[PDB]
RNA sequence: GGCUAAUCCCCCAUGUGGACCCGCCCCUUGGGGUGUGUCCAAAGGGCUUUGCCCGCUUCCGGAUGGGCCCGCGUCCCAUCAGCUAGUUGGUGGGGUAAUGGCCCACCAAGGCGACGACGGGUAGCCGGUCUGAGAGGAUGGCCGGCCACAGGGGCACUGAGACACGGGCCCCACUCCUACGGGAGGCAGCAGUUAGGAAUCUUCCGCAAUGGGCGCAAGCCUGACGGAGCGACGCCGCUUGGAGGAAGAAGCCCUUCGGGGUGUAAACUCCUGAACCCGGGACGAAACCCCCGACGAGGGGACUGACGGUACCGGGGUAAUAGCGCCGGCCAACUCCGUGCCAGCAGCCGCGGUAAUACGGAGGGCGCGAGCGUUACCCGGAUUCACUGGGCGUAAAGGGCGUGUAGGCGGCCUGGGGCGUCCCAUGUGAAAGACCACGGCUCAACCGUGGGGGAGCGUGGGAUACGCUCAGGCUAGACG
């Protein structure tokens, strides 16, 4: 069972290296409801392939960099534009929040 | 919006029977008649009926209550003693089939809704499913 | 290299053995590999020895090594008894 | 060291009769013949409405003095006895009434719960044949509980026994009067025992 | 006092020189044999990498070396000097090297 | 709160705070009186009290009371603190426990001996 | 400086095979197969001595033990809000058993954070333990597992394996030797000393058992370990007696001066017989070895016990330690003196300022008992952090109001998918522990054997009502 997920791609900005958003929902261990919460991949594009607001599912490889273990699997989906920038906003947001 | 249709289906016939109604108007659903026709068959409503009010797709509840209580207040004991909503739209509950509660010593019952369908505590039970679990009558 | 060997189990002055497989290098009475059986060397129940050849029989054709003292116990055990 | 020390203050305090001398309890001294109040300078005092605590607390020391037992041993049987399936009391009583040193009395062999511990304690008895000393030590049934064969003439045995032939024995119980052997049969329902205590009280007692 | 096992000291440093002065000797070698690829000079090369490569093999007989360690330098010194010869070579020798 | 509200924050265990630095977690300290003397309770009461301030092995200095119907300590004594603390005079978090290193027991005290520490009399 | 042996070190051959570059076959990350060149083997020793045993060598598997890597989980502070230059990635290379900025050279300009980055504080994790109806809280001594350390900090060597607690090197601190040049240590192994502290043991016996190293075996080593000792530290069992015995002795307390109380308690009578003395006396130990066989299977024989003359058995035998806390209400248990806001008690209400069931002593009583109190710390009560399970008009508590960002939430009908959700199978959930059952120590504590339960995660298969999501449609919400 090599672990596989999914998720957009939110950075061009490496040779090779996507990074990918991966959400997950489970019920809070307390309270109760469920959680949607997520993490960043950085994964291995060899071909570069792979441009941004993609969908894809991922997986685990043999280590390729620190920070970076997992290649891409195949393309699921082309442009979802709407994760993309949704959490490039999330990021704007940071700047706010400050000083 | 109406945010929970179903707790206020449930609470509709609460303040409903509170006020010893003959029955209600409910606004229509193919579940939230699913969940009538067990709290109907399980004896707690004198039944419901699929009506139209102004040009609009409306339930309507008939509504069941016992005899002519003595002394002062003489209004009669409820039925439905009580109805209460447990999976909350945002805060959902989910329970095993050892999970599913039991009611009132028995004396009530659950209605959960499942990949059987909508059923009670003691269907899903000998059916063997778990569900969201809808609501606590007794 | 693997062994099979006796652990210490009852109290003090009342030892019970259990019967086991697992690497040399552990400390005695630490995890172990496989239970295969029990010895009661002061012999205070009709059955003081369990074995279940087939098992024993096995480790040994992969290699396990009895010490010879879980030897004796798997061979009046007739792990060995070979006809 | 459980409890060594005037007992008929104990019958007094509890109110109602104890027999923990045996013979003589039957006379009329238990000295619940005529001075029933308890004991000591207020005992014969007009007293006071009960707390529910007193109550239950009460009850509770009627069973354990009753039996002869420590607190620490009494505890951890109804402690065990929570924890076994079944009503709680009346399987207490029943873990009571199958300490060896009461089944030997109320076998017979002795005539109170003290004698029968010592009587234990000093070897005079056998348990399906093997002397057994320890009071303590829980009667199965099919268990045949019988006077050592060393110890069968001596005086206070005779007295008892001989002086116990006729005289029917505990339903769940058996007796033969010349093995001096007899088996525990069964366990004893609370109406097989008579005791003035409701059980139940105690239940409650540790509950809190 | 007096541990007298720590023999076993007094002889590493035996050890420990034997196996340097092996593994330099190799690694003096390799270094000539590519430097002579990179002359183009393929007959002296191949010459060299051939006793290279031997003498690798020969010292993993032993606890010096050993394992795949073995591999390792055999594979990246004859990949180093083929790779190397050319600026246009003609493997004259080709002791070592497979048609 | 709503649910989401706990998830978000959530809800906050609360400590609770040492009604005494024994430090150590220790159960008693040793110490030695630095100053011994007398003095006057709080609201309704009316005393004379006896006290000393104690240094302690924990290496704070703090006022001790003395239990009990007489006593010997003075300038350096060397004592044992337990705590426990005495409602009706203030600064007195601790009890010395009398019958330990160079504080006597009280003596004659017949009636209820361990607290107080006094050894258990003989007679005919 | 000089001889010298080997299972020590080389050189040559043999190449079953393996290794490496290149080409193709299958396969899919560096997995197999194959051809061409190249490169690589070895060690003897013992006997019942011509054939057996203990060894060596190259390969392919097994087995056991590990490295490395990923998902998820894993304390407080936001009065810590930004952090980052090997930083984040890429090509080449070094290195290693192996991946990888682990390191290095040159390119690109990235990586991370309110889903709490960086900083600070604290802490070895876990099986489990304590508490709790449960949910939770709290904890990680003993036993098992995993990690880290070995006076503080660096480093490598040898090796299958270490960056090594009783190995090596350097710096530092400390101690000791010193011809002042220079040298030697490392109890967080068992004992023991000292210091610190409220406080934590014997410089014991044994190698019989189990287990580990080496050894063909005999054996040797084994402060692992089996045992003994000391501490009421805990838990469990047991004793200081059993039956009689007064209308109820002296003493002592109370007194309405008649009597009430301790109290069947004592005395005394009669049984029993802890301690102690005598005798007998283990199991734990049967293999290694040796003999027949064939050094196998199998059969026969021999030795060996620290605990210990202990456990246990039989005989004899003495009436044989009881204490501590409480008695104003929470709370079971009351009277008399003494005392006079004093002396004192006090967990909290509060007691004491001359009739104190509240201080102190007495008689009596209540509770426990070889123990009973105390202080300290956890959980409980405390639904007083409220998931179960609280609140906000005046009790503490609605922001001064608005706009919307992230985020939470989402009408009616139909179809797809099946992520959440539900179900079934299966793998994992070590042992210990907990639960139940029988059993072993006379019981028990303690111990065995068995059975059961299990959340959770991996995998395969299934259901589709609710949640999601994608496609369609509607108009009761919203807007126009
Ligand atoms: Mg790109
Ligand atoms: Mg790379
Ligand atoms: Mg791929
Ligand atoms: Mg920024
Ligand atoms: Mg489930
Ligand atoms: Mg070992
Ligand atoms: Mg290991
Ligand atoms: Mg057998
Ligand atoms: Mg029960
Ligand atoms: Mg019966
Ligand atoms: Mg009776
Ligand atoms: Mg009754
Ligand atoms: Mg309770
Ligand atoms: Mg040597
Ligand atoms: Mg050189
Ligand atoms: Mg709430
Ligand atoms: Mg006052
Ligand atoms: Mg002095
Ligand atoms: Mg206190
Ligand atoms: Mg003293
Ligand atoms: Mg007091
Ligand atoms: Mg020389
Ligand atoms: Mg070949
Ligand atoms: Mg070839
Ligand atoms: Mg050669
Ligand atoms: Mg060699
Ligand atoms: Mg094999
Ligand atoms: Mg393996
Ligand atoms: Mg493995
Ligand atoms: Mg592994
Ligand atoms: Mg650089
Ligand atoms: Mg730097
Ligand atoms: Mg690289
Ligand atoms: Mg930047
Ligand atoms: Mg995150
Ligand atoms: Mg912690
Ligand atoms: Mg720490
Ligand atoms: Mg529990
Ligand atoms: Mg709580
Ligand atoms: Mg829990
Ligand atoms: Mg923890
Ligand atoms: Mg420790
Ligand atoms: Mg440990
Ligand atoms: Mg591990
Ligand atoms: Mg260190
Ligand atoms: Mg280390
Ligand atoms: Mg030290
Ligand atoms: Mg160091
Ligand atoms: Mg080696
Ligand atoms: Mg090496
Ligand atoms: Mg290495
Ligand atoms: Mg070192
Ligand atoms: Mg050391
Ligand atoms: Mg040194
Ligand atoms: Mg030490
Ligand atoms: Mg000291
Ligand atoms: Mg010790
Ligand atoms: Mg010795
Ligand atoms: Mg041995
Ligand atoms: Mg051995
Ligand atoms: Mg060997
Ligand atoms: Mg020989
Ligand atoms: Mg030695
Ligand atoms: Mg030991
Ligand atoms: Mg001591
Ligand atoms: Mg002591
Ligand atoms: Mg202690
Ligand atoms: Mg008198
Ligand atoms: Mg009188
Ligand atoms: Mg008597
Ligand atoms: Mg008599
Ligand atoms: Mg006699
Ligand atoms: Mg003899
Ligand atoms: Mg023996
Ligand atoms: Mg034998
Ligand atoms: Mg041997
Ligand atoms: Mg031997
Ligand atoms: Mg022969
Ligand atoms: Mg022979
Ligand atoms: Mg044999
Ligand atoms: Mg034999
Ligand atoms: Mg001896
Ligand atoms: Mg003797
Ligand atoms: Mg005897
Ligand atoms: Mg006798
Ligand atoms: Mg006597
Ligand atoms: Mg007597
Ligand atoms: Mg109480
Ligand atoms: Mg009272
Ligand atoms: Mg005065
Ligand atoms: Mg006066
Ligand atoms: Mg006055
Ligand atoms: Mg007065
Ligand atoms: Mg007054
Ligand atoms: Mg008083
Ligand atoms: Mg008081
Ligand atoms: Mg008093
Ligand atoms: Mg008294
Ligand atoms: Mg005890
Ligand atoms: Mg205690
Ligand atoms: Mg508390
Ligand atoms: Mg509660
Ligand atoms: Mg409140
Ligand atoms: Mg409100
Ligand atoms: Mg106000
Ligand atoms: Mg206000
Ligand atoms: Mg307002
Ligand atoms: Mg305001
Ligand atoms: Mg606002
Ligand atoms: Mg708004
Ligand atoms: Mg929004
Ligand atoms: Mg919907
Ligand atoms: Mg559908
Ligand atoms: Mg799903
Ligand atoms: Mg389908
Ligand atoms: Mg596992
Ligand atoms: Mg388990
Ligand atoms: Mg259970
Ligand atoms: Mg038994
Ligand atoms: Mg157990
Ligand atoms: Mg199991
Ligand atoms: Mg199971
Ligand atoms: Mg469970
Ligand atoms: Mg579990
Ligand atoms: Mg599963
Ligand atoms: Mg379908
Ligand atoms: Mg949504
Ligand atoms: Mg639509
Ligand atoms: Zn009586």
């Amino acid at each position: 069972p090599k672990k596989v997920l999914t998720g957009v791609v939110v950075s061009d900005k490496m040779q090779k290296t996507v990074t990918v958003l991966v959400e997950r929902q489970f019920p809070h261990p307390l309270y109760g409801k469920v959680i949607k919460r997520s993490k960043k991949y950085l994964a291995h594009d060899p071909e570069e392939k792979y441009k941004l607001g993609d969908v894809v599912e991922i997986i685990e490889s043999r280590p390729i960099s620190k920070r970076k273990r997992f290649r891409v699997l195949r393309l699921v989906e082309s442009g979802r534009m709407d994760l993309v920038e949704k959490y490039l906003i999330r990021r704007q947001n940071y700047e706010s929040l400050s000083k | 919006m109406l945010t929970d249709p179903i707790a206020d289906m449930l609470t509709r016939i609460r303040n409903a029977t509170r006020v010893y109604k003959e029955s209600t108007d409910v606004p229509a659903s193919r579940f939230k008649e699913e969940i009538l026709r067990i709290l109907a068959r399980e004896g707690f409503i004198k039944g419901y009926e699929r009506v139209d009010v102004d040009g609009k797709p409306y339930l309507r509840v008939y509504l069941k209550y016992g005899p002519r209580r003595q002394g002062p207040d003489p209004r009669p004991e409820q039925v439905i003693h009580h109805i209460r909503r447990i999976s909350k739209p945002g805060r959902r509950v989910y329970v095993g089939v050892k999970e599913i509660p039991r009611v009132r010593r028995g004396l009530g019952i659950a209605i959960l809704s499942t990949s059987k369908g909508v059923l009670t505590d003691r269907e899903a039970r000998k059916l063997g499913v778990g569900g969201e679990l809808i609501c606590e009558v007794w | 290299m693997v062994k099979i060997r006796l652990a210490r189990f009852g109290s003090k002055h009342n030892p019970h053995y259990r019967i086991v497989v697992t690497d040399a290098r552990r400390k005695r009475d630490g995890k172990y590999i496989e239970k295969i059986g029990y010895y009661d060397p002061r012999k205070t129940t009709p059955d003081w020895l369990k074995v279940d050849v087939e098992r024993a029989r096995y480790w040994l054709s992969v290699g396990a090594q009895p010490t010879d003292t879980a030897r004796r116990l798997l061979r009046q055990a007739g792990v060995f008894r070979q006809e | 060291g459980r409890y060594i020390g005037p007992v008929c203050r104990l019958c007094r305090r509890e109110g109602v009769k104890l027999y923990l001398k045996g013979e003589r309890c039957y006379s009329p001294k238990c000295a619940m013949e005529r001075r029933p109040y308890p004991p000591g300078q207020h005992g014969q005092k007009r007293a006071r409405r009960p707390s529910d605590y007193a109550v239950r607390l009460r009850e509770k020391q009627k069973l354990r003095r009753i039996y002869g037992i420590s607190e620490r041993q009494f505890r951890n049987l109804f402690e065990e006895a929570s924890k076994k399936k079944g009503v709680t009391g009346s399987v207490f009583l029943g873990l009571l009434e199958s300490r060896l040193d009461n089944v030997v009395y109320r076998l017979g062999f002795a005539v109170s719960r003290r004698q029968a511990r010592q009587l234990v304690r000093h070897g005079h008895i056998t348990v399906n044949g093997r002397r057994v000393d320890l009071p303590s030590y829980r009667v199965r049934p099919g268990d045949e509980i019988a006077v050592a064969e060393k110890s069968r003439n001596l005086e206070l045995i005779r007295q008892n026994l001989e002086a116990m032939k006729g005289r029917k024995v505990g339903p769940w119980l058996s007796l033969d009067v010349e093995g001096m052997k007899g088996k525990f049969l069964r366990l004893p329902d609370r109406e097989d025992l008579a005791l003035p205590v409701n059980e139940q009280l105690v239940i409650e007692f540790y509950s809190r | 006092r007096n541990l007298s096992a720590l023999k076993r000291h007094r002889q590493s440093l035996k050890r420990r020189l034997r196996n340097k002065a092996k593994k330099s000797a190799i690694k003096t070698l390799s270094k000539k044999a590519i430097q002579l690829a990179q002359e183009g000079k393929a007959e002296e090369a191949l010459k060299i990498m051939r006793k290279a490569e031997s003498l690798i093999d020969k010292a993993a007989k032993g606890s010096t070396l050993h394992k795949n360690a073995a591999a390792r330098r055999k594979s990246r010194l004859m990949r180093k000097v083929r790779q190397l010869l050319e600026a246009a070579g003609a493997p004259l020798i080709g002791g070592g090297l497979s048609a | 709160p709503t649910i989401n509200q706990l998830v978000r924050k959530g809800r906050e265990k609360v400590r609770k705070k040492s009604k005494v630095p024994a430090l150590k977690g220790a159960p008693f300290r040793r110490g030695v009186c630095t100053v011994v003397r007398t003095v006057t309770p709080k609201k309704p009461n009316s005393a004379l009290r006896k006290v000393a301030k104690v240094r302690l092995t924990s290496g704070y200095e703090v006022t001790a009371y003395i239990p009990g119907e007489g006593h010997n300590l003075q300038e350096h004594s060397v004592v044992l603190i337990r705590g426990g603390r005495v409602k009706d005079l203030l600064g007195v978090r601790y009890h010395i426990v009398r019958g330990v290193y160079d504080a006597a027991g009280v003596k004659d005290r017949k009636k209820s001996r361990s607290k107080y520490g006094t050894k258990k009399p003989k007679e005919a």
